[PDB]
């Protein structure tokens, strides 16, 4: 019922009725599976090694023929993997390489498989991040999209580093504002970056305060993550002076959550972070800062319109 | 003066007091002009003193003067307020209209849609204000007029704001309820309520889904049955109660659920038996599927350490005994407690459940090594589990296992090893009357 169906179709796939007996493929093929892994050993890697073959990359184009662009994504999806993914780590790197969907999905799939078997996986992306780092330049010369979003949630996996640190504090420095999306996904990137504390030059203060100072407030999931980042990097019990005594706390305004939103949800987060911050030292603090603190301190006890457990603390 | 120092505080009791002198000038006869302006720096200025002042006053407030409110308190033409003036406003409006006649109003609405025009000075949650002051209206009390008006926050590349976005599709629910049967809009609120549904969005969709829970089940008439593929999307890609609660109030797609349920529940730990409660449910309503089903649940129950509740259901309601209660064999003491506690659990449970009488050989392989050493340290399920063993028993060669078992035990007496030593005995008489007296002289002793 699935074994004549398939095989002879080859060649009229791979060289353009084709689209709709394709399209048919989505739901029917996971009940028919009486063939456990003995035959389809060998059977299904020509299929995509072809597909790839096709399905050019012209982005310019107003997608001539990327409807099998998706149905190729859509049925590669269904094969778990155990065994012989070596052709496999020689094949999905040839995509990244140059409408930019097909590599997220294939970087997604190669992120859960890669648990079951074992390699050090160390051939192409030792400089890669660096390329992608040095592009910022060509990106302010551009404007003023999707290829530098997921290069750490593969180093995060594989982390489960010298040459890493020197390219962390590099964009911290840069990237400087004199929009819809653009400005969104900018500061998302650097939340990313910024997050790694699995390492452990006071070069990234003045990077994490532009960006907290030009939050976008019109997004609600971009705050929430930024302050719980914010909180695990003054945890580190060695790194929490370094921060507390260059800005000098000029960011007591609304400027950590101000908006509809991001006050109502996350609203005890920014201020439990803020009473953490000042615990950490509770020694540099001058007359006229503790005179602020205490002024800042005096409102939140009055705000019944959240439960008290902030009161408490 | 109340217009003019509003910049000083961003000497003390000025907040507090002229906003009471003010307080006891509107208490007189009505409020008028007077009324719109002392919330100038009531609600807003975040101050120390100004909270729960006069909010008491407001619900006080309103016990033919409310039929006309809106004329002569809301427009007013200010040409001095901005969002926030609106938004308090809107929050001392709300109470009015919400405890409460005239045939007048239909003019007011008209007027009332023409806000916009053209120009979206609106940048906060006043758009949701709006909305819901919309569905207070309709609700409680020109229909193809406000569709339109609430066109541009139904789309999906726009409106990038959830909570106005979310919003939008709240009063589309809202207001197609009874007959509104539409070939686009009918479904489209349906498999775009549940897409990213992030942790704010459940005080958002709770009430926009009891508008047409009760509908679109009755109204599938030009249905194509594809709410199976809107169920997997977001239970392989992406909470689950959005899935349930619906069955909580009230055959092709139990195959594909049992599969996707079973494999997202592997610090998510309390839906499982919420599950189980649905599950419970389909019998009730209603076991070629609650075989492994009920196995499963066992495990992981026994994963968790809720508990009474999940017992209760066991009692209204092979393999199980043989691959995962086999942890006594290595062991580590608090391991043994969890499985002290846990084994008094089922063990009472399954003494009114027929499935000793066809299946107990791999129940006692199981307990094989488990019985020898499960007599000490251990002062919860051993001192109890006496009670269960007498009513088991009452063909040869398994006799005689625990029987070889039962002798290497209290026959070694020569305090834990008397009180376990002396327990099993009671209930070796307690199983039957006969006992052989070529052993008294040892008790004696």
């Amino acid at each position: 019922k699935k074994y004549l169906q398939f095989v002879a179709a080859l060649t009229d796939v791979n060289t353009p009725k084709l689209k709709m007996m394709q399209e048919v493929s989505e739901n029917f093929e996971n009940v028919t599976s009486s063939p456990q892994y003995s035959t389809f050993l060998e059977h299904i890697i020509p299929r995509f090694l072809t597909f790839l073959q096709d399905g050019e990359v012209q982005f310019l184009q107003e997608k001539p023929a990327q409807q099998l662009r998706k149905l190729v994504l859509e049925i590669i999806h269904r094969i778990p993997t155990n065994e012989h993914l070596r052709p496999h780590t020689k094949n999905v790197l040839s995509v990244m390489f140059r409408n930019v969907l097909i590599c997220l999905r294939i970087i997604i799939e190669l992120h859960k498989q890669f648990r079951p078997p074992i390699t050090q996986e160390i051939h192409h992306f030792l400089d890669f991040v660096k390329q992608i780092y040095k592009e910022l330049p060509k990106v302010v010369n551009r404007y003023f999209k999707v290829l530098a979003e997921l290069p750490i949630i593969v180093v995060l996996m594989y982390q489960l580093n010298i040459h890493n640190v020197v390219a962390e504090f590099v964009p911290l420095i840069m990237n400087t504002i004199a929009y819809a999306d653009f400005i969104a996904a900018q500061i998302k990137t650097l939340s990313f970056l910024a997050y790694i504390i699995r390492i452990y030059s006071q070069q990234m203060v003045k990077g994490m305060l532009q960006l907290l100072s030009n939050c976008p407030a019109e997004t609600a999931h971009l705050r929430k993550e930024l302050l719980i980042a914010a909180k695990h990097i003054l945890t580190t019990e060695l790194r929490n002076q370094f921060i507390p005594c260059m800005d000098k706390l000029f960011d007591e305004s609304i400027l950590i959550g101000s908006g509809y939103t991001a006050r109502e949800t996350l609203r005890p987060l920014a201020y439990s972070t803020l009473a953490d911050l000042v615990h950490h030292v509770r020694q540099h603090l001058p007359l006229s800062d503790l005179s602020l603190a205490v002024q800042l301190f005096a409102k939140n006890i009055d705000d019944e319109s959240l439960p008290s457990s902030i009161q408490t603390m | 003066v109340w217009v003019s120092e509003n910049f000083q505080e961003r000497n003390w009791k000025e907040p507090k007091l002229l906003a009471y002198c003010l307080l006891n000038y509107c208490k007189r006869n009505y409020g008028d002009i007077e009324l719109l302006f002392q919330l100038l720096r009531a609600f807003t200025g975040r101050f120390l003193c100004n909270m729960t002042f006069l909010k008491e006053y407001m619900e006080e407030e309103i016990p033919q003067k409310r039929a006309l409110f809106f004329r002569f308190v809301d427009f007013n033409d200010p040409n001095f307020g901005d969002e926030l003036k609106a938004k308090v406003l809107q929050h001392i409006l709300n109470p009015a209209f919400l405890y409460s006649n005239p045939e007048s109003i239909t003019s007011v609405f008209i007027t009332k849609v023409l806000d916009p025009e053209k120009q979206a000075d609106m940048l906060d949650s006043l758009r949701i204000y709006l909305l819901q002051y919309a569905t207070l209206l309709v609700e409680h009390a020109k229909l193809r007029r406000l569709m339109t008006f609430a066109w541009p926050c139904l789309l999906s590349k726009a409106c990038v704001d959830p909570a106005c976005k979310y919003s939008g599709h709240l009063l589309l629910a809202h207001i197609i309820a009874k007959f509104a049967i539409h070939k686009k809009i009918v479904l489209q609120v349906f498999h775009s309520l549940l897409k990213a549904h992030a942790m704010e969005a459940r005080a958002i969709v709770r009430q926009a889904m009891a508008i047409l829970t009760p509908a679109v089940p009755a109204r599938m008439e030009d249905g194509h049955q594809m709410l199976t593929h809107w169920t997997r999307k977001i239970i392989v890609e992406e909470l689950v109660h959005i899935l349930h609660l619906i069955v909580q109030h009230f055959h092709h797609l139990v195959q594909h659920m049992v599969s996707a349920m079973q494999r997202l529940g592997f610090e998510q730990r309390r839906l499982a038996v919420d599950l189980s409660e649905v599950v419970i449910k389909w019998e009730l309503q209603r076991d070629k599927q609650h075989t492994d089903t009920v196995v499963n649940f066992l495990i992981r129950v026994a994963c968790q350490v809720l508990s009474r509740r999940c017992v209760n259901l066991l009692k209204t309601a092979s393999e199980l005994k043989l691959q995962w209660f086999d942890k006594l064999l290595m062991t580590v003491n608090y391991g043994n407690i969890c499985t002290g506690l846990e084994v008094l659990s089922f063990l009472l449970t399954v003494l009114q459940s027929p499935a000793i009488l066809s299946s107990f050989k791999p129940l006692q392989r199981g307990i094989a090594a488990c019985m020898t050493c499960g007599n000490t340290k251990v002062l919860r399920a051993v001192h109890s589990l006496l009670s269960r063993l007498m009513s088991i028993f009452p063909y040869e060669e398994l006799e005689c296992l625990y029987a070889a078992v039962g002798k290497v035990i209290y026959e070694g007496l020569t305090p834990s090893q008397l009180f376990g030593t002396l327990m099993i005995l009671k209930s070796a008489c307690s199983n039957n009357p006969s006992y052989i007296d070529r052993l008294i002289s040892v008790f004696m002793r």
